[PDB]
């Protein structure tokens, strides 16, 4: 999430059984980091 | 050429001399402030 130019990361990781499917449940995502970005962020991409 | 000339000339230096010819080093403070969310001041002291 970026708001008032401030770029926000929440993330957790466990383990699952599935496979294609997302599991059910229920699991928050606790903050990681908080860094004052401010660019007039439109698009984005992945990395692998 | 006659009447002509390159303004790019080096530093007049001696040895030691005293205020006018004396190398003296200057710092400037940046532009107005909240213009982005950056923070640049001093530590805000804490006491016990």
């Amino acid at each position: 999430k970026n708001i008032d130019g401030y770029f926000k990361i929440y993330s957790k990781h466990t383990p699952i059984n599935l496979v294609r499917d997302l599991p059910q449940g229920f699991s928050a995502l606790e903050p990681l980091v908080d860094l004052p970005i401010g660019i007039n962020i439109t698009r984005f991409q992945t990395l692998l | 050429g006659f009447n002509c000339y390159f303004p790019l000339q080096s530093y007049g230096f001696q040895p030691t001399y005293g205020v006018g010819y004396q190398p003296y080093r200057v710092v400037v403070l940046s532009f107005e402030l909240l213009h982005a969310p950056a923070t640049v001041c001093g530590p805000k002291k804490s006491t016990n």
